[PDB]
């Protein structure tokens, strides 16, 4: 829920890249390998695309 | 003297007094290995 | 020796520059003086319009003033500094009209 | 600006090749002589259409972003490198949307 | 402000500025501009302890740009050699040579920075190279 | 300016200084085109070359 | 008696020395020629500006109003900007500017030892008489003592810059009391003379004019 | 926007904040004549000086 | 001083000034006046400077010069590499005046 | 102004009021000072009863505004003269009139840094507004500005 | 440090003459009304800061658009050019400026200096108004921008904007 | 209606240019002043004239070269200063601001000192807001007046001698002793970082003409 | 200060009222100033008979001159001026043409509207050489062509080919055809 | 420049990217814009 609703602009979530980030972290929240906090802070700090904010100014206002 | 002997180029007691006497500008961390930033006026206007 | 001739070249340069700075500062001061005169002249022109009570005109003025509210006139009366209509006294300052 | 018959000399800098590629004769017949004879400027659009270069960007201070993107990047194996560079190119310099 | 207090050097304070701006994870620091200070800056930028630096020929200051890696700083610790200006520490070539040696293995990790009789600001490794002794400034790794 | 006021920049100088009047020819007429200012090339015209 | 005389001579008023009118005439003879034509007639162009290079230079009338700017106005105005109408603070600033002008080496000079010494001498006198009247404000006891210390510095720098101005400052304002070495102990160690070593003028003398070096 | 009003009063009011404007004094006091505690009716420090004076 | 040269040769304002002042005093017609600068090396004097001193300032045809000054033929002295640029001067903008001389 | 006064006075028979104001005026002229305006107002009803020399409380009193130019030294003399006169109930003194509260705070004055001559030239009335002032003077003011600014030089450069 | 009046801590990254913020006799801070936008009340105000964050903007260059003519015709006001920006700006602090200590702290009491906040009174613009136009018309002043000719401010600006400082600190390779 | 006013203003400017292109010794000080006054009183250039049917609107740029045609004031009366302030007053009404070039040549026109003061005072009466341009042009004009006085003195003394003194020489070199806005320090006379010295010397008519003609050729070509 | 002492007390109807004794006088004054403003503005619109110079922007030098009366009360006048300019230039009247003001400061402005144009007439007195005798004050316009024709284009390109060293023109053509092969 | 003049007619202005990217159709757009409320800051070690 938090990854869907708690994050403004988590890139395009359809692209295989960010998708694989999400997949892996989920499988690591299940099976207790990571804490939810750590997995969430991972998810938002995961690598997306160079000059990310400045590309975000080309789509989103706020 | 201050070129070949490290004990001379110690600043805050020997070199400081000297520079104040001779009227050079000086400071803690300076350009010359000395307290001295620059020559005094006598040294700039006179060939020794 | 070489170090000293260029060190003094630098020094004399710098002293020359602070002379030049000196002229520039004088000149700036003159400038803002002319402007000062612009404003100050202008204010004093207005102060020349003030009617000062001289010693010769004193009691004439005092009495022109004590008669400001004399308890009858044909014209509208001036207010106070506190913005009131005060009591209209006749000659000699008796309280006639409230 | 490939010019210099205007300063009384022949153009230098190799761009002559680009101008004489059979490709340019195809797309813009006559352009080669236009630019070589008349000193006249070419710009992003025309460099793109002649296919002189593939890459274009409107982003402020691209240089910083390139720097700090390659700082977050990790290994030196040429797969990693291929992808990192390629992803950078695709996201900014190749024109979509 | 008073007697017993240390007498500060624009080295002491240079170091503590960098330290503190590394702790608050800032990208730029404004720093005092004297000779051995920007000397130290160049040395640190050589060893890659600092992202970059510039002097603008501003008189008071110049500015350093800090580097971070894996979430924390590139600088573990940075300490001045002397608390006062009234104390001046001299480094023999042999001492500076000792620093380099960790029980028989040659270790360049930590960097120590010197004035020379010649007014150059050097690391201890070049110093040892030519066997000159120099005055201590700081140590950073 | 230098050309007018400085002898050491004109007469037998160290390094040469360009002259405007020499570089440019004023008011040229070539076959329907009026040039305010056109430079001086020794083969003046395209036909001449 | 001397200081007292200085305060009485500040209180009732001050004056610009015609020293300045003189040098104004010999330096810029054209301008003084113009003003010389225009006496008594109201001026719209301030020819007199060279005479007053600084805001502070005009003390004869309040708010830095040069005398000849008052030509075409009312005489009530003339009495309104006169000395008699100054506040006390203004009058101090008057004494200060006139003296600062006497000892200045150029017009915009403040920092120089002579100027400093005089201004501090005056300020010190003012605070002194102030304390004479209203006994306990220790804020100003302290400000007086600090001013005095800074005066001591200025003077001991003066006598190594040039000593005759030093002399006649001491003779004008009667401060010899703050040049007296404080106590025998520190004097005996040569730390009274040690001062001008620190100030850096210790070698400044340039013998050859006095005291043949041979 | 103003935690402690520098906006209150608006400019012209200042003119009348002297001793001879009983009305304009009164619009800044209580019904008893006391001033309002700072965090009740916040005023630009100018206005407080001029007012108590 | 390479610092103090930049000022040394007169401003155009001063050349205009001197010109019309000569016009006042000498009676020379302002129509034809040609006022020029010749600026010589600081510590010594090369061939070039003497040639352009002989040739231009005083008008001397080469024969009356070789007559009057025989040794010019053997005089080879020329500018040293260090001294080459004394002629070339720094150009300062007018909003820059407070910084550099 | 340089100085101002408000003089709350016992409402006597006019010859006495004229005498008293002549006493005060002569007390100002003696001490080498000027009077910008001596303004008369009526007999008002204050918020506080005042007692005069007889300790007889007073419901009514005449108000009189003074505007002076002195030195500050002998205004001490003028002041202890005024307050000691039997027919002056109260006197309030305004010394702030050259530098009033509204100026010289954090570059509030445009085109200058504290030009003192503004509020000196002025009379008290326009520094401290009286209650009756409304938006109307905003018109009057400028008809008196523009007008003034037209004729000043012409009138000054006459003589 | 638990001592009161020592709470402002040790900051080196200030511009003051001591690294111990609590001995600094210049600017006394205000814990109750301060720190809306700077976080803690101890820390330096936005305009006075001598150390800068990665993703935060740094100080605006002051002016005191004509010079962008060579740029994109659309380009608006460059975010770092400010009309009014002062590094020396006194922020109102009650314990300094309104000091209630010698009083009982009742409503009107406390001593105030008004030289801090710019005057909102009408008295200023009324008193000073004049037929002579202002300082800028009169071109009273010498100098100009203190750095002489400046591409953003005085003269025209060509080429590129660098908003990150990337070129502005680089190392000469030559 | 006012179209007629403009037409008659075209006749006006036609004869203004007629008299300005004279610029001769046939045009003496007396002659020029009375010819100018004649033009004014022919075309009703007083401030009394109504707003419409005011002849000076449609004199463009003929206005200021009519204006500085007033300037050297003949020796009869103090009447002269009025012709000038008629013209100027009209400007103040009509809305045309006075260009700095115009008033720089206007002071450059001045023969004596009291005349320069006369002009400054005149535009004081005319509600001209003084600038640094006004002030510096004035000072420059004073300076060239004295440089002219001394130039005259030394040529005079050179004539009765036949070879110049050294005072003549160093006067020629460093100019006026202790001048205001001097040449040796050029950075002083400046205003907008542009240098202000027009007024330092006299100008003929063809000089003025040269400047604007140059401007016009510049348009017609570049 | 004598404005502020001028209020007064009068009774209107049944009620007491404070008024400025001079209020209506100031009103008459402000009214007069308003009517003057009006006269002035209206007169700025009044017919302005000025000489017109217009320079066509381009490598082909041409400058059209004619006398023109500007009537600025009742857009259409700008387009009358444009139509005329085109008539003299030898072009159809439908050319999209940008007028622009050539300033005496050597700057340039666009003029999009009449209310502006009136002010360009008013503000610039004209700058003219008097030896040359014009009956009216000139103005100086620049004319930008929003549409190049082919004829135009070729003109420009010929103007440049004629403007560079022939030997190098011919040379460089040789060089291109030699690289090209 | 004395003559670039021939070049200047077929010369090309530089395109308006700032407002073009401003006016691109965006997926955060709102009929009426609202400014975000103020975010939580760090008030120091005791406050969090």
């Amino acid at each position: 829920c938090h990854t869907a609703m708690s994050v403004l602009n988590p890139g395009d979530m359809r692209s295989r890249l960010i998708y694989n980030h999400l997949r892996i972290l989920a499988e690591s929240v299940a099976s207790g390998e990571m804490t939810q906090r750590t997995a969430f802070r991972f998810f938002e700090s995961a690598v997306r695309s160079p000059a990310y904010r400045e590309i975000a100014k080309r789509q989103l206002e706020g | 003297d201050a070129s070949n002997n490290r004990f001379f180029r110690g600043y805050y007691y020997g070199q400081r007094e000297l520079h104040q006497l001779l009227g050079r500008p000086h400071s803690l961390e300076a350009t010359n290995a000395d307290g001295s930033n620059d020559l005094s006026t006598y040294e700039a206007n006179t060939s020794q | 020796e070489k170090k000293r001739i260029e060190a003094r070249q630098m020094m004399d340069g710098r002293q020359a520059l602070k002379k030049k700075h000196l002229d520039l500062l004088r000149e700036f001061h003159e400038r803002q003086f002319f402007f000062w005169y612009e404003r100050a002249s202008e204010r004093l022109q207005n102060m020349n319009l003030i009617n000062y009570v001289p010693h010769a005109q004193l009691r004439e003025h005092i009495d022109k003033e004590l008669d400001k509210y004399v308890a009858g006139k044909n014209e509208p009366y001036p207010l106070n500094f506190v913005g009131q209509m005060p009591f209209l006294e006749d000659g000699d300052g008796n309280i006639v009209e409230v | 600006i490939f010019d210099g018959p205007n300063v009384g000399i022949t153009p230098y800098g190799g761009m002559t090749r680009l101008l004489a590629r059979p490709e340019t004769s195809l797309k813009y017949p006559g352009l080669a002589e236009f630019v070589v004879l008349t000193g006249a400027s070419l710009f992003a659009g025309d460099a793109l259409r002649l296919g002189w270069t593939d890459l274009f960007t409107t982003i402020p201070d691209m240089t910083y972003h390139i720097k700090e993107w390659f700082d977050t990047t990790e290994h030196m194996h040429n797969d990693a490198v291929a992808w990192q560079l390629g992803h950078l190119l695709e996201t900014c310099f190749k024109m979509k949307e | 402000r008073r007697r017993e207090e240390n007498l500060y050097t624009p080295i002491y304070d240079f170091c503590h500025r960098i330290r503190e701006a590394t702790e608050q994870r800032k990208r730029f620091v404004v720093v005092p501009s004297t000779i051995e200070t920007r000397g130290c800056a160049r040395v640190m930028h050589d060893h890659g302890l600092v992202a970059g630096f510039r002097d603008f020929h501003n008189d008071r200051a110049f500015a350093v740009e800090l580097k971070y890696f894996q979430g924390d700083s590139t600088i573990n610790v940075i300490e001045p050699c002397s608390y006062d200006g009234r104390t001046e520490f001299e480094w023999s070539p042999k001492m500076m040579r000792r620093l380099l040696n960790t029980h028989g293995i040659h270790n360049r990790l930590v960097v120590y920075i010197c004035r020379t009789a010649d007014n150059r600001i050097i690391d201890h490794i070049h110093a040892v190279k030519e066997n000159i002794g120099g005055r201590g400034l700081m140590m950073v790794h | 300016e230098e050309r007018r006021h400085n002898i050491h920049h004109t007469h037998r100088p160290t390094r040469p200084l360009p002259d405007f009047e020499e570089v440019f020819e004023r008011d040229v007429e070539i076959d329907g085109h009026r040039f305010v200012l056109r430079p001086r090339w020794n083969p003046r015209t395209l036909q001449d070359v | 008696p001397v200081q007292k005389k200085r305060q009485e001579q500040m209180l009732y008023g001050v004056n610009i020395p015609e020293t300045r009118q003189m040098k104004f005439e010999e330096q810029h003879p054209l301008l003084a020629g113009a003003l010389r034509k225009l006496e008594g007639q109201p001026k719209g162009f301030p020819f007199w500006y060279r005479k007053y290079p600084t805001r502070r230079h005009a003390y004869e009338y309040r708010f830095s109003i040069p005398v000849e700017m008052l030509d075409g106005y009312n005489d009530d105005v003339k009495k309104a900007l006169s000395k008699g109408m100054m506040s006390i603070q203004e009058k101090q600033f008057a004494q200060e500017a006139m003296y600062m002008e006497r000892y200045a080496e150029h017009d915009f000079d403040t920092t120089s030892p002579a100027v400093l010494a005089v201004k501090r001498a005056l300020k010190c006198r003012v605070l002194r008489n102030h304390l004479l009247t209203n006994p306990h404000n220790n804020i100003i006891k302290t400000v007086l003592a600090n001013t005095e210390r800074k005066l001591n510095h200025a003077l001991r720098r003066l006598r190594k810059v040039d000593f005759k101005k030093y002399w006649e400052i001491i003779r004008d304002h009667d401060v010899q009391d703050i040049l007296q070495p404080p106590n025998l102990v520190t004097y005996r160690q040569g730390s009274y003379w040690k001062y001008d070593w620190n100030a850096g003028l210790a070698i400044s003398t340039n013998l050859a004019d006095v005291m043949d070096p041979r | 926007k103003d935690p402690q009003g520098v906006q209150r009063p608006s400019p012209e009011v200042y003119m009348k904040l002297n001793y001879k404007n009983p009305a304009t004094i009164s619009r800044f006091l209580t019904r008893t004549g006391h001033m309002y505690p700072a965090d009740i009716l916040p005023l630009n420090p100018e206005a407080v000086v001029k007012l108590r004076v | 001083n390479p610092w103090l040269r930049n000022r040394q040769l007169p401003h155009r304002r001063q050349m205009e000034g001197i010109a019309r002042r000569v016009c006042f005093v000498l009676g020379i017609p302002p129509s034809e006046v040609r006022i020029r600068n010749l600026l010589l090396p600081p510590t010594y004097l090369d061939k070039g400077s003497i040639v352009r001193l002989n040739d231009i300032v005083f008008r001397l045809s080469n024969e009356q010069s070789n007559l009057l000054i025989p040794w010019l033929t053997n005089y080879n002295k020329e500018l040293d590499p260090k001294d080459v640029d004394y002629t070339a001067l720094a150009k300062t903008t007018n909003e820059e005046e407070w910084l550099t001389l | 102004v340089f100085y101002s006064f408000v003089l709350v006075m016992k409402p006597r028979q006019r010859r006495f009021t004229s005498q008293a104001l002549r006493e005060i005026g002569v007390a100002v002229y003696s001490n080498g000072g000027l009077i910008r305006s001596i303004t008369n107002e009526g007999i008002m009803r204050p918020y506080s009863r005042f007692r005069d020399a007889d300790n007889t409380p007073l419901t009514y009193a005449r108000y009189i505004i003074l505007q002076l130019d002195m030195g500050e030294e002998e205004m001490g003399k003028v002041d202890k003269i005024i307050r000691e006169h039997q027919d002056v109930l109260m006197a309030l003194k305004l010394n702030n009139l050259e530098r009033p509260v509204g100026i010289r705070s954090g570059n509030k004055e445009l085109q200058a840094a504290y030009f003192p001559l503004d509020t000196f030239t002025r009379l008290e009335e326009e520094i401290n507004w009286s209650p009756q002032t409304s938006a109307d003077i905003y018109t009057q003011l400028e008809m008196n500005w523009k007008e003034f600014s037209r004729t000043r030089w012409s009138s000054f450069l006459r003589n | 440090a638990n001592h009161p009046n020592r709470q402002s801590g040790i900051q080196f990254l200030t511009h003051y003459n001591t690294h111990q913020r609590f001995r600094v006799n210049k600017d006394y801070i205000d814990y109750m009304h301060w720190g809306k936008e700077q976080g803690q009340a101890r820390l330096p105000h936005r305009h006075q800061r001598v150390a800068f964050d990665f993703n935060d903007q740094l100080h605006p260059t002051r002016i005191g658009y004509a010079w962008f003519a060579s740029q994109d015709p659309t380009f608006g006001h460059h975010p770092d050019l400010s009309s009014s920006f002062d590094p020396n700006y006194r922020v109102f602090s009650h314990p300094e400026h309104w000091n209630k200590m010698f009083t009982k702290r009742r409503p009107g009491e406390g001593d105030i200096d008004l030289s801090v906040l710019p005057s909102r009174s009408l008295l200023g613009p009324l008193m000073a108004h004049s037929d002579t136009k202002g300082i800028p018309y009169f071109k009273v002043d010498n100098r100009g921008h203190s750095n002489g000719r400046v591409p953003g401010v005085n003269a025209p600006f060509f080429g590129e904007f660098d908003q990150k400082m990337m070129q502005a600190m680089s190392r000469p390779l030559n | 209606n006012a179209y007629a006013a403009m037409e008659l203003a075209a006749e006006a400017r036609r004869e203004i240019h007629e008299l300005w292109l004279s610029a001769e010794t046939a045009l003496e000080r007396e002659k020029r002043v009375q010819q100018v006054a004649a033009l004014i009183e022919k075309y009703k250039l007083d401030p009394s004239t109504p707003r419409e049917a005011d002849v000076s609107r449609g004199l463009g740029d003929a206005f200021d070269r009519l204006l500085l045609l007033c300037l050297p004031l003949g020796k009869t009366d103090a009447k002269g200063t009025d012709n000038l302030e008629r013209l100027m007053h009209l400007a103040g009404r009509n809305g045309r601001e006075l260009s700095v070039r115009t008033i720089q040549h206007l002071f450059a026109r001045t023969d004596s000192f009291a005349e320069a003061l006369a002009v400054f005072y005149t535009m004081r009466r005319c509600h001209v807001a003084m600038n640094m341009e006004a002030y510096y042009s004035m000072l420059y004009s004073l300076q060239r007046l004295e440089e002219e006085g001394w130039g005259q003195h030394f040529r005079n003394e050179y004539e009765e001698n036949g070879a110049p003194s050294e005072q003549a020489m160093d006067f020629i070199v460093k100019g006026i002793s202790n001048a205001l806005l001097p040449e040796n320090k050029p950075w002083l006379g400046r205003v907008m970082f542009q240098d202000r010295n027009v007024p330092d010397r006299r100008y003929d008519t063809r000089d003025f003409d040269e400047l604007d003609t140059a401007w016009t050729q510049r348009y017609k070509s570049g | 200060s004598e404005m502020f002492r001028a209020y007064v007390l009068e009774r209107r109807g049944a009620t007491d009222v404070v008024t400025h004794r001079d209020a209506e006088r100031a009103a008459a004054w402000s009214q007069q100033r308003q009517r003057e403003y009006d006269a002035y503005c209206s007169l700025k619109e009044a017919p302005h008979p000025r000489h017109v110079y217009a320079r066509l922007e381009g490598c082909e030098g041409k400058i059209v001159s004619f006398e023109f009366v500007f009537e600025i009360s009742c857009t259409t006048t700008i387009s009358r001026l444009k139509s005329r300019i085109l008539d003299a230039l030898g072009m159809p009247r439908d050319r999209n043409i940008d007028l622009g003001w050539y300033l005496p400061t050597l700057d340039t402005c666009p003029i999009h509207s009449d209310e502006e144009l009136m002010q360009v007439l008013h503000t610039d007195p004209g700058i003219e050489d008097p030896k040359e005798k014009l009956r009216y004050p000139p103005i100086y316009f620049i004319v930008k062509r929003c549409t190049l024709y082919f004829s135009e284009w070729a003109y420009a390109v010929k103007h440049q080919l004629l403007l560079q060293s022939p030997f190098a023109l011919r040379a460089a053509f040789g060089l291109l055809q030699e690289v090209r092969g | 420049s004395i003559y670039a003049h021939a070049l200047s007619q077929f010369a090309v202005c530089r395109q308006p990217w700032n407002e073009y990217i401003g006016l691109l159709t965006k997926q955060d757009s709102t009929p009426y814009h609202t400014e975000p409320q103020e975010k939580p800051a760090y008030r120091g070690r005791k406050q969090g």
